[PDB]
């Protein structure tokens, strides 16, 4: 529904001459998806409900939801001295969120030989996949088609080696950053999105 | 904020006099928990030549 | 030349995106225009030829 | 006659240069440590890195 | 009706081939638009609320909105020691304000826009990807290489090798 | 940051094999089905004199294909 092979095969000159069949195409595209998600930080699917131990970062509120839940839903807390739960509105885009110092309570258990009282670390849940409906702009759409557009000719039989940083490596050998979707266009169409 | 200790566990049990150890205990629970405080205002106005 | 002590955005570093600029800061030394060393030689002279 | 007569410039010179204090004093960054990633980095871990330093 | 396909197909001397169909030039033609919008901006969505909490830790309260309203819609915001909701009005182009929840719209585009400047580096944008897949990474004047050291790199990335990147500076600062 | 702990790993499932494999070892089969270390080789090319030292340092047999390239960007 996001990408037919149609537009695959039009824009990478393959409509005609197929050069590849179609579930290495299928195949190829599953992988040209999975490759701009993880790169810039996204999914494909909507309510990603994430249950996960939030580590507050010092004490002034750096705490860090490693799912940059949605944009004005409200992240819940518990555990860690929280006797009473209390949610929280997360930044749009950023997941730097703030613990307010004001405790509401602390339920601490002083006295145990079986559990040393130490402590129910703090917890929180969340939603991920704020993304319902699809909503995906061109700009990954583009370079996932530069991205199977270059894998459609590159078995990795040539080397297609490039240059990085001017000074050649004291080993001797050819290089680095022989990539795919990097030596290609692929960086620079979905970096406008990457903070 | 302020302390707020819950209830005090039962910690003995008359065991018999021959084990070499105690049993555990249920523990107790502490609520340090807090409270807020409001604020209280408003004006009244005058003229100068009207009070005197 | 809005960084200057008393200005709008007094103080704060300056950003420039693309087109890199290229600034270089001149010594401007200034501090031997009267030949420090060959100044006092000669009043040491018409000093001492007075007899002081 | 009064000595306000002849110090009205260096005032000036010690105002100026004090003003250059405060304004120096609150603007510059204070930070250290301007690390810079490369441009295939998987943002996801990029932050990983960060978290680790 | 900001940019016709027949401009499109004759500018890139690209209309008796059926491999580029309307579809895949609609992608295209949406492609360098969304990008055009966000290396100089032009806000290209319809009026659009934010809802967004701000903070405090900024001595004298430097505010930074996340989505820069508009030019000129008054952002309320309420909570967070501030007993009383209040207004502000905003200074277009950037979203820098001065002194916690608060809420806005950002979605400029009622009267149509994008001067001939834009355009340009948009065709040009359009006029590689038609005929420059992300395949066989070319060198100078397009041609290939044989340098035994390395390769020559970052040729085969749109926008920047032909046009609009710089084509669009002009509308910066 | 809080011995010994055992747990089921492993995101395995149902046949996870998100990229790497899918795309590395595809290409890294292709490289070493038609690509055996017998002659050192240069970009799109077969050989360059360069009057000196080859610099046939890694593209003779090694992972020269952006197979190992993929594996890093699913390693990050």
């Amino acid at each position: 529904t996001l990408l037919p092979l149609q537009t695959i095969r039009e824009h990478a000159k393959c409509d005609d001459n197929p050069r590849v069949t179609d579930d290495l195409l299928k195949l190829y595209r599953e992988a040209a998806f999975e490759a701009a998600e993880l790169y810039t930080g996204l999914s494909f699917t909507p309510e990603k409900t994430i249950v996960e131990p939030i580590r507050l970062k010092g004490r002034r509120g750096k705490i860090i939801l490693s799912a940059t839940p949605i944009a004005g839903r409200p992240v819940v807390f518990y555990g860690g001295g929280l006797g009473s739960p209390l949610e929280l509105i997360p930044r749009p885009g950023s997941n730097v969120l703030f613990f307010p110092y004001g405790s509401p309570d602390r339920f601490q258990t002083w006295g145990d030989c079986h559990t040393c009282d130490v402590e129910s670390q703090l917890m929180a849940t969340y939603v991920t996949g704020r993304r319902c409906e699809n909503s995906v702009p061109a700009g990954i759409i583009i370079g996932i088609l530069k991205l199977i557009a270059w894998n459609i000719n590159n078995p990795g039989d040539e080397v297609m080696s490039v240059r990085n940083t001017l000074n050649a490596n004291a080993q001797g050998l050819i290089g680095g950053t022989n990539n795919g979707a990097v030596i290609s266009g692929a960086q620079d169409e979905w970096f406008r999105y990457r903070r | 904020t302020y302390m707020k200790i819950a209830d005090y566990g039962q910690l003995g049990e008359y065991t018999c006099d021959a084990k070499c150890d105690a049993e555990f205990g249920e523990p107790g629970n502490i609520r340090h928990l807090e409270g807020k405080t409001y604020d209280y205002r408003g004006v009244f106005c005058f003229n100068r030549k009207n009070l005197q | 030349e809005e960084t200057k002590p008393g200005g709008d955005n007094g103080g704060e570093i300056i950003f420039i995106a693309g087109t890199d600029v290229k600034v270089q800061e001149m010594k401007n030394d200034l501090s031997d225009i009267h030949s420090k060393v060959p100044l006092d030689d000669q009043a040491r002279t018409i000093a001492g030829n007075f007899g002081i | 006659n009064t000595p306000l007569q002849a110090i009205g410039v260096p005032v000036a010179l010690y105002d100026a240069l004090m003003a250059r204090a405060i304004d120096s004093a609150d603007g510059t960054p204070n930070s250290k440590w301007l690390v810079t990633a490369s441009r295939d980095l998987d943002d996801g871990q990029a932050k990983e890195v960060k978290e680790g330093i």
